[PDB]
């Protein structure tokens, strides 16, 4: 679900897309976070900003 | 937790990983072509195999989200792009042999040479035939290639056809030709579905509509080549194949120097102006940038200028260099060129930059749908940039073409003839080749008869007769890179029809009058916005609809082809009223 | 498009009902204005009013 | 780029141009029928050709917007209304011959006579009981007209069938059913064969009591003609007082149930009141407004001419309702102070009132749901005005007038001679025409099948069967010309179904001819809303809404005549009941 104002959710629990109970990663089980790829050659909308 | 919601989660993850993994592959490929090293080969191989394994695994996972249960449509289409089994159904020994035979056919084509009266066919022998004035050398070259290389490709070509058909059955198609036709199918639309059979029928009906220009153009070409070699070529008979100057039969550019309407009339060539004006090659690229801004399309990113490598690597980096546009992912757009201060490089620069205008607009869509509406749109739109680059209005306004230039109808005819001979002369060739490949994959024609059928199709469809009879051992179509390799030729025909339909659609938005070759798209910001409205859609929307919003038709029409060459068609008719029109398929140097 | 409060429009630009430009009238080229035709015998909702 | 959007823009344009040209045509035609002169003929023909030319161009353009891509059923139906090619599909030489034939057939109809044809031939038969005089007039006219009518009728039928085939119909009879079947809608579709069978089944369900009327009338003819009428076989057609066979009404003076019971009437009150044409219509308006039907506006009253203007500006004295469009509604009639004119004023007012209601819709839908509803609504208000309770309510019927059942029986018999006697004949004629257009009967057998089916369906036959040389059916005005007779039979039932719903709204217990459906404002307002539907909502739903069924309803007709059928049952015990086809007056 969506976060509340100023809420900081730092959970690392694996999210399961389906009904089947899932532990760890799997076919329909994914880590909530994804990394950004920052490289000096990426375009303006993909570059990192502080 | 139903199929649509899980499919949405799955594809979003796939698009993130796909951007990073393809990017690693695209970087390795760029860096390799820029600088040829052992390390760059390992980067290409590692990124390629990891990305491919990634795609195979995600396709397998895609199979657990049935297409028929999804009501979202956008993810449905993304899954349709991902769901095709490819090699996963085909038996392991057939898959291994199919990859081995494709690599072998490519290797033989690119390494097999034709020993001089030894030389590689592409580009060496083709260049000699194109520049040579002795038809006996071209005839020898065709026979020598069949004797030296055709015998190496034939038995493998036959096995290749069978192995591709087996894959096509594994993918639930009648043959591999049908598999290629399937690239043009859509579904889930309001009466926009085209079938594979309809694609073939549309091509044949379009050719029946095209034919008057092809026949008047051909009668002119055939008679001029006859006058060039009157002791060999019949005034009634069709032209011999070796005379084309292109071992493949695709490019009729090598006949132009013999068919020039007037020896004294020039073609437009602004190379001398750029040299006299001391313009840099990167300036003609910057002028093309100015053109794109003027049309009304997005401006080019700074990342392009910094990441692109437009000049020839020379002798500093070991390199492979040719014009090509790259989309590396995540906003990284660049062009690789061997740029020269010449008109040919200018039109190429417009072609390749236009390809980046499209990749920049395609970036609005998810990675898996980050492509054009169909296979032939990319080159067709680059050709749209090329056609506006070629017209004298464009060149004169920039200053590449002299400020005192005035139109000379005979010069326009010389330009139009060269262009029609290249662009139109190839059309019935491309068609008979696609159709031959289709019948070959279908299996309707026995393997031995295939060579007959090719010879008969050349004679019946384009007025080209092989000067030397050949047996089953030799294979004529295999002389083209794309026949020995895995390539669908329907897209060249389709690209060109898209190209002329686009020139008309943008001419109408531009509100220009006169012959369609006279009509430009420079400035004309209505045409810019009209074009921008499809560029942003790419592969995500039905290609038939994606073109429909611009061209205003359920299918493509020939009419812009005749409009482009209207002064040429009229001129050709005026000369053809006296010359013989048509060709005899009974005449043959063999006979 | 529809008019804004107190907006007046005196254009007679021909509307093209398809995806192509059109010069003059035609099968799907519609002139935006129509004339009136008033006769003394018309009904209350059809007679002219000032 | 969407077919529906382009179709809507097209139809809006169409409706404006169509309304202006419609007015021009209807006004020029009004002026001619109102004032007979060459100048109005010139305007009539020029405006009519202009309007038709407009429609053919609009049909050509309508065909460019396929019906299956339209999501708005109103738009889809309007396109369907224009896409039909009609007369434009038939080849030019076939069309030239077809039009020549129609004009020749009309000319022949008017050219022939009983050795002038109109109205004298029916006056001769209707006003004389001499068996031989009616027989002579019958044979004398058909012997002059049918010889020239047959070849042209047969060619007309073949050319119209070719037209229908070109329009994707099996034959022209099927074409007509195509015009009567509902289209432009989804899930209410009916088959043309089903419309045909539904009418045939309805006929067979009503027939068993019609045989009781037929036995009664045959016995009365026996009393008039003891030596010529068989109690078992078919009755002579010339004794009906109608050369065409359409009506049995001129037998009424012979068949009156109770001679001592005069029919209920108020004519004496209109004569003492001296109601003029405009007051007859305005009093009818008072009735119509109280019913709940829309009021007739001042424009109609000043523009209409309900009187005979005289010889200086002679009018065509055929009561008709005219819809000119753009609010211009008129009735042309030559009203006299009679009961037939009182009821006629109600028929044409209701007819134009239908036109008034449909004018609110788009032009293509400014047509009625069914041709039979305009006449049915008129007939309903006519019947309601005819009802003794109405005549008592208005106050024209004497304050001390007392109704009874036997007077109503005399009324019902006149109504039965008009409806019961005509329905099997008109039904038979429509089926006969269907067989000639369908091509079931060889041309040389068209009259033989007529004779055979006339014996089985109608029970009244030609006194002498005609020769194959002559086409007696084509001597009838509506047979010679392009006309479907399904609308007359079905219009009767349309009237009875509507009458049933109006009677139920009145909530009177008794026979349908007794219940007073005057006032009952809600019932008239509901009928008005049904009128407003025009072609926008199919006629089949209007009928379903009144009786609760897609099928035609047998019950209200038989319930209307039930006291009469009871009388007939009491007379049928003595008469032979049923028609034999073995005996005819000739044999
Ligand atoms: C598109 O429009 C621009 C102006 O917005 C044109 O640019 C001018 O071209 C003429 C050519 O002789 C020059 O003299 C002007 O100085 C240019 N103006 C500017 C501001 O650079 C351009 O030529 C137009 N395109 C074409 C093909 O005519
Ligand atoms: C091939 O694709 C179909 C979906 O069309 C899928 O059901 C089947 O399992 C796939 N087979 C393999 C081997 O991936
Ligand atoms: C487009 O980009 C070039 C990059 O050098 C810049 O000079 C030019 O002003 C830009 N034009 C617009 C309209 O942003
Ligand atoms: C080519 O790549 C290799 C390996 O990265 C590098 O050592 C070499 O200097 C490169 N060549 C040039 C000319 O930069
Ligand atoms: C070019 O124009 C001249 C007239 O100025 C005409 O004689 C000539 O035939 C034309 N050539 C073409 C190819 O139209
Ligand atoms: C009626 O007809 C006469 C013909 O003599 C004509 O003069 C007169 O103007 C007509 N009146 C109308 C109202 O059409
Ligand atoms: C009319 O009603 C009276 C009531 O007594 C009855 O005797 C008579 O038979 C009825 N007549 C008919 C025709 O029903």
């Amino acid at each position: 679900s969506k976060l509340k104002p100023f809420e900081r959710d730092i959970s690392t629990e694996i999210y399961q897309a389906g009904n089947k109970p899932c532990k760890g990663k799997g076919p329909n089980c994914y880590f909530p976070l994804e990394s950004y790829g920052f490289r000096p050659t990426y375009g303006v909308g993909h570059q990192p900003y502080r | 937790s139903t199929i649509e919601e899980q499919a949405k989660t799955f594809l979003d993850k796939f698009n993130h990983e796909a951007e990073d993994l393809f990017y690693q592959s695209s970087l390795a490929s760029w860096n390799y072509n820029t600088n040829i090293t052992e390390e760059n080969v390992q980067n290409m191989n590692n990124a390629g195999d990891k990305w491919s394994a990634f795609l195979k695994e995600q396709s397998t996972l895609a199979q657990m989200y049935p297409l028929q249960e999804i009501q979202n449509l956008t993810v449905k289409l993304q899954l349709q792009a991902l769901q095709q089994n490819g090699s996963s159904v085909l038996s392991e020994d057939k898959s291994k042999r199919l990859n081995t035979i494709l690599n072998t056919m490519s290797t033989i084509y690119s390494t097999g040479k034709v020993c001089n009266p030894c030389l590689l066919l592409e580009p060496g022998l083709n260049e000699i035939m194109a520049n040579s004035l002795d038809y006996n050398e071209r005839l020898w070259a065709w026979e020598s290639w069949r004797s030296e290389v055709g015998k190496q490709l034939r038995p493998l070509y036959e096995e290749y056809v069978v192995l591709k058909n087996e894959m096509a059955r594994a993918n639930h198609y009648e043959d591999y030709g049908d598999y290629w036709r399937g690239d043009y199918e859509v579904n889930g639309v309001d009466g926009y579905d085209y079938s594979r059979g309809q694609l073939i029928e549309d091509v044949e009906h379009t050719f029946e509509e095209i034919k008057p220009l092809y026949e008047h153009l051909h009668a002119y070409v055939r008679a001029k080549l006859m006058n060039a070699y009157p002791s060999y070529i019949s005034p009634i008979g069709c032209l011999p194949a070796h005379l084309l100057g292109d071992m493949w039969g695709r490019f009729w550019t090598n006949l132009y120097s013999l068919t020039v309407p007037f020896g004294q009339k020039p073609n437009i060539d602004v190379t001398d102006a750029m040299v006299d004006q001391a313009w840099d090659a990167q300036r003609i690229f910057k002028e093309a940038e100015k053109f794109f801004v003027s049309v009304g399309l997005p401006n080019m990113t700074q990342g392009f200028w910094e990441n692109s490598m437009l000049t020839d690597p020379g002798n500093v980096q070991k390199a492979v260099c040719h014009p090509t546009a790259w989309d590396l992912g995540k906003g990284d757009f660049r062009i690789l060129m061997c740029t020269k201060v010449t008109m040919d490089d200018f039109l190429t620069a417009h072609h390749e930059m236009g390809h980046i205008q499209y990749d920049m607009a395609y970036a609005a869509q998810p990675f898996l749908l980050r492509n054009g509406a169909n296979e032939g749109f990319h080159e067709a739109v680059g050709e749209i940039m090329s056609l506006s680059a070629a017209t004298p209005k464009h060149l004169k306004s920039i200053g590449l073409l002299s400020p005192d230039f005035q139109e000379d109808n005979e010069t326009e005819i010389n330009f139009l003839l060269k262009q029609a001979l290249t662009i139109v002369g190839t059309l019935p060739f491309t068609y008979m080749l696609e159709k031959w490949r289709w019948m070959v994959f279908k299996g309707e024609i026995p393997k031995d008869q295939w060579m007959k059928k090719w010879w008969e199709m050349k004679r019946e469809i384009v007025g080209v007769v092989e000067p030397v009879p050949h047996d089953e051992t030799y294979c004529d179509p295999a002389s083209l890179f794309h026949v020995s390799n895995d390539y669908s030729f329907i897209r060249y025909y389709t690209r060109t029809l898209y190209q002329f339909q686009f020139q008309e659609a943008l001419c109408q938005a531009a509100k220009h009058e006169g012959p369609l070759h006279k009509c430009d798209i420079s400035n004309s910001t209505e045409a810019g916005q009209k074009l921008f409205n499809m560029l942003r859609l790419g592969k995500s929307e039905p290609w038939t609809l994606a073109l429909e919003n611009v061209v205003g038709a359920k299918n493509m029409n020939v009419r812009p082809l005749l409009n482009y060459f209207e002064p040429l068609f009229t001129w050709l008719k005026d000369q053809n009223k006296n010359s013989f029109v048509g060709w005899s398929t009974d005449w043959s140097p063999y006979a």
